[PDB]
């Protein structure tokens, strides 16, 4: 029985075991995959071997699936994100389907087909580490799912050959990581504040004698630590015309690397107040240096950092609750990282401490490997 | 006699082909780091780990790395192109 | 730590490819010995041998040339690495 | 699913009966027989092929013709010359004798059976490779002229080996059952099978009665078979290289391994042609050995030893009380049966008669082996 967080951008998988959870690496020892999949003219691939052959083959390797789970073709929501991603959406009986070059054949394939995939890449990571077959897991998905989405989810984990135990919501199942369901006292409320890549999710819920109900949920789904990535790009790219007279823009090598080379600042920022940037030739033989602080790296993200307290207000208003009336708040999504998100959190509640020991970017999975074990 | 030398050089073309087979496995892991120092267009893979690692890297031993990665490749090429 | 790291990647994927020169090396000796008129210092491919000796005598000595070139390769790539 | 083994002097062959059609089973090297070999190294134990290919580097560890020592007592005279053949030991344990090798630094003795059992046990691995099942239920050959120590011990083998042998077969019998002689029509039925191999002779008339066999005579010649005649061929050339060069190669081991190799190659070919070329490069003091032999010439060399074939055919006849014409059926096995001359003296000897060789000489026992493994499992 075994835990699965199958994310947006990506994926983890975790058990129970000697009374505590382990989270399991892949392969490449990576403890979370990439939720992609990619087609080319001889293989599928999977994971970590799909996001990097996305350079040589864009208009072939997936993502977002969950972003079209269950939605209909003429769903708002997937009309407006089919215009940004770089592979072909097409409808089939109102439904949505991701249309592909596979072997020198033009296929298309269904959300919750592309999901399986990578459920199946899960239960294989899974069972390498425990040595047995692993059929039984407990998946998880956004508090605001609807039931043809959780239906559309569940599937997907069917065709993976999985016995999918329950699907239950994702801030549930990093309360439960908290054990914020074991305690005394009378009902309590928690707040769970998710920052991952590209999705923000806030979220408020009610634990009563250990029974959990969803009480409100806000956020923004395009935003993540990719936006804050974004930003640090646009500002190099601009840094660099203005020391060397070029533009890169338009040079997706050059803005890959770069963008690689932000990413590893914006960890370094997480625990310094400064970060050095350097890349061999970056444009035209020139190398690229230079350096960035904290405060500027704030600066550069304000906007986008302090509009994360906008879905909390939203949430309390729609729980009916005073920020005071928050028993606990929980950080999960891998940007939670940023001491300033931490700092606009804590102050917005007065100073109240975190609940943030177990690895962010592994809380879900956490949390659903052990209702797995609960209901093995 | 002559169906004699068409066996005997299947036998070494057997051997010699799983030796190219194996240095052509060694040759795409080494493009897929290769490409993930260099400012082309990668005409395959590219080790987005192996980018960050060296990314992170002096820009000395960025150029370093990248020059280990050139020599190891012609090595290769020039073994390839000698056992045909 | 990162310079260390990245050369630790590449390493492995040397030591791999000198493992598989090993491999043809060995294989290709006992297909060597079978055309040495010296006495069989490792294994002899009995098979290739009883083929070998059945080709015409030019042939013969083409392939124990083109054999003895393989192993000269081999070799010149393995102290190239 | 139940297989057949040949266990043969000098190499064994398994093979199945599944879907109404015989497998004969290729080893990892896509070899249908493996040798009967067995080699003991620093490191390890080869077995067959691996064994056979390293005989030159470690000759006195490198075990075979392990069968000739079944059931026979150290002192008994052929155990004492075939010992002067065999580059490995073998020494005297209370009246029995075991091959001594060394292996992993340490001396260690085996009995013949012990030898036998470690080539079943590559058989069974080379079946079960290729049945991608357990094997466990086997038929094993032995010698029509086996007593019941020989044929026990054979079965003890394979019980040691991980085979249940469902039964212990006639190595006549299996190759009169490949071609299905014991399925006809009729009253009995007399069988001749001559079979010569790469270092043995034997000539066996059977009875067949309603799919019931009767051994009625055996005749052969222990030590009579292919090397005998490639032998021939060795010292042949030996003297004619020594005559047109005025070099004598056999104390060089490494020569005489080549032309040996050469001319059994030749005695191959003129299986299927009237001329061979034998050729070695660089023979002896880089000088090349080039020259060519005939059929006929192949044959008179050899003239006394085809023609004395007949012998152990006229003895076994006489011993079972039949005339040639009473013979109803005559089977060859063994890779020496495929000499042109060799059936043309037998069918002679039978005023013409058809000789029944369609199935690969060298795999005839197995298969048969192989039909009886299947119906008796
Ligand atoms: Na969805
Ligand atoms: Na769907
Ligand atoms: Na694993
Ligand atoms: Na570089």
């Amino acid at each position: 029985a075994v835990g699965i967080d199958l994310g947006t951008t990506y994926s983890c998988v975790g058990v129970f075991q000697h009374g505590k959870v382990e989270i399991i690496a892949n392969d490449q020892g990576n403890r979370t995959t990439p939720s992609y999949v990619a087609f080319t003219d001889t293989e599928r691939l999977i994971g970590d071997a799909a996001k990097n052959q996305v350079a040589m083959n864009p208009t072939n390797t997936v993502f977002d699936a969950k972003r079209l789970i269950g939605r209909r073709f003429d769903d708002a929501v997937v009309q407006s994100d089919m215009k940004h991603w770089p592979f072909m959406v097409v409808n089939d009986a109102g439904r949505p389907k991701v249309q592909v070059e596979y072997k020198g054949e033009t296929k298309s394939f269904y959300p919750e087909e592309v999901s399986s995939m990578v459920l199946t890449k899960m239960k294989e990571i899974a069972e390498a580490y425990l040595g047995k077959t692993v059929t039984n897991a407990v998946v998880t998905v956004p508090a605001y799912f609807n039931d043809s989405q959780r239906q559309a989810t569940k599937d997907a984990g069917t065709i993976a050959g999985l016995n999918v135990l329950r699907i239950i919501n994702e801030p549930t199942a990093a309360a439960i990581a908290y054990g914020l369901d074991k305690k005394v006292g009378a009902e309590r409320n928690v707040l769970i504040f998710d920052l991952g890549g590209g999705t923000f999710d806030v979220s408020i819920l009610t634990i009563e004698d250990g029974i959990f109900e969803v009480k409100s949920t806000a956020g923004d789904t395009h935003l993540g630590g990719e936006d804050f990535d974004n930003r640090m790009v646009n500002h190099f790219i601009a840094e660099f015309k203005r020391k060397h007279k070029k533009d890169i823009s338009e040079n997706k090598r050059a803005v890959r690397r770069l963008r690689t080379a932000c990413e590893r600042a914006k960890r370094t920022l997480s625990s310094s107040t400064q970060a050095s940037i350097e890349i061999d030739s970056l444009y035209e033989g020139i190398d690229f240096y230079t350096s960035i602080t904290r405060a500027r790296f704030e600066e550069l993200n304000a906007d986008l950092f302090r509009g994360t307290l906008d879905p909390v207000e939203k949430a309390l208003r729609d729980a009916k609750l005073d920020k005071s009336q928050i028993h606990d708040i929980v950080l999960v999504g891998g940007s939670t990282r940023i001491p300033k998100i931490q700092k606009l959190l804590q102050d917005f509640f007065n100073g109240k401490e975190l609940n943030k020991s177990i690895n962010p970017d592994e809380a879900v999975a956490y949390g659903a490997a052990v209702q797995a074990a609960i209901l093995s | 006699s002559e169906e004699s030398l068409k066996h005997a050089t299947r036998i070494i073309d057997e051997v010699v082909s799983k030796f190219l087979d194996d240095l052509g496995n060694a040759k795409s892991h080494l493009m897929s780091l290769y490409s993930a120092c260099s400012s082309e267009v990668p005409p395959g893979p590219v080790d987005q780990k192996f980018q960050s690692i060296v990314i992170g890297c002096a820009l000395e031993d960025q150029k370093k790395i990248k020059r280990r990665l050139e020599t190891l490749l012609r090595n290769i090429d020039n073994s390839d192109k000698a056992i045909k």
